[PDB]
């Protein structure tokens, strides 16, 4: 018996799933996915810290 | 009997509201946003938003 325990936080990812990354596209209503954070919107360069 | 011999003139200020601010809401971007997976599910709840 193998028991796996998962933890999903705001920390950087260590164990991650196999997916083929694409090129970043800005100023366009697209569907994104960053760390399991799928959504819909436009991407714009930021100035936040 | 009592009868006045002089008088004064006063100015009184009273206030009362007339109107408020006009507001509007959009259900499809408040309840869901840009998620099309729950737009179809909100469509199954009838015509509350109308
Ligand atoms: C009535 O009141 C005004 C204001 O105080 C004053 O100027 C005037 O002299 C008064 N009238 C009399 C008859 O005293």
């Amino acid at each position: 018996v193998v028991v796996l325990s998962f933890e999903l936080l705001n920390a950087p990812a260590t164990v991650c799933g196999p997916k083929k990354s694409t090129e970043l596209v800005k100023n366009k209503c697209v569907n994104f996915n960053f760390n399991g954070l799928t959504g819909t919107g436009v991407l714009t360069s930021s100035t936040k810290k | 009997i009592a009868i006045p011999t002089n008088f004064s003139i006063s100015v009184t200020t009273e206030v009362l509201p007339v109107s408020m601010t006009k507001t509007s809401v959009d259900c499809n971007m408040y309840i869901c946003g840009d998620s099309t997976e729950c737009s179809n599910l909100l469509l199954q709840y009838g015509s509350f938003c109308t």
